[PDB]
């Protein structure tokens, strides 16, 4: 598969 | 060629119907899905220009995760510079509408599965969405669908070293679709030709 980056985002 | 008005049929064949919002251009509003799994296929361009490149977005409200699967795994900056595409707006609208706390985890692919001359972007997106529909907590990897293909660092997209990996990914993609899509099977030769691995190679 693919590796992925994770980012917490709040709006 | 690429893929046009075909994803819908293929994505439906793949069992994504209960979660699939449709195909959109770059104006995709985002997700209003506080309780249900949802997904969409989204073009980098506006309908006005015809369509350039396909990506998949998926939303898991139980895990509070928005997935972006863009088959080359470009950085945000390269999406802006290569495709004039920005997903900040749709991400914001999604979190405002769907998350009680107005927050989410963005999880995006950082690797390429698609060859730089390939026109199979839309088909790769369909494959990812099968993975999402079946393994909504681990759609990117470590699941039976995405275990069939191997990402490479986006920095190496044009390296001769990795081209066979990306060609094999495309072979596995097509065979995957043969196994799971009556629509693909009945249009097999036409789709393979229009989406081929070296379809966009410069002459």
């Amino acid at each position: 598969g693919v590796q992925s980056l994770k980012r917490r985002r709040c709006f | 060629g690429s893929s046009e008005q075909e994803l819908k049929a293929i994505v439906k064949d793949l069992g994504c119907g209960p979660y699939f919002l449709g195909t959109y251009d770059k104006r995709f509003p985002g997700f209003v899905s506080p309780h249900k799994l949802a997904c969409a296929i989204v073009n980098t361009a506006g309908r006005e220009t015809g369509g350039v490149h396909w990506m998949a977005f998926a939303w898991n409200p139980r895990s509070k995760t928005c997935y972006l699967f863009e088959p080359f795994g470009f950085s945000d900056q390269r999406l802006k510079q290569v495709y004039q595409f920005e997903y900040e707006s749709l991400l914001r609208r999604s979190a405002i509408a769907s998350s009680p706390d107005r927050c989410i985890t963005l999880e995006k692919s950082t690797q390429s599965v698609q060859g730089p001359n390939s026109a199979a972007c839309g088909l790769f997106c369909c494959m990812f969405l099968h993975a999402f529909a079946n393994w909504p907590q681990t759609p990117m990897d470590h699941n039976p669908t995405m275990n069939l293909i191997t990402g490479v660092p986006n920095s190496m997209l044009n390296s001769p070293q990795v081209q066979p990996t990306l060609r094999r990914n495309q072979e596995q993609l097509y065979s995957f679709l043969e196994r799971h899509s009556p629509y693909f099977r009945s249009h097999s030769a036409q789709i393979r030709s229009a989406t081929s691995f070296c379809h966009l190679k410069n002459m």
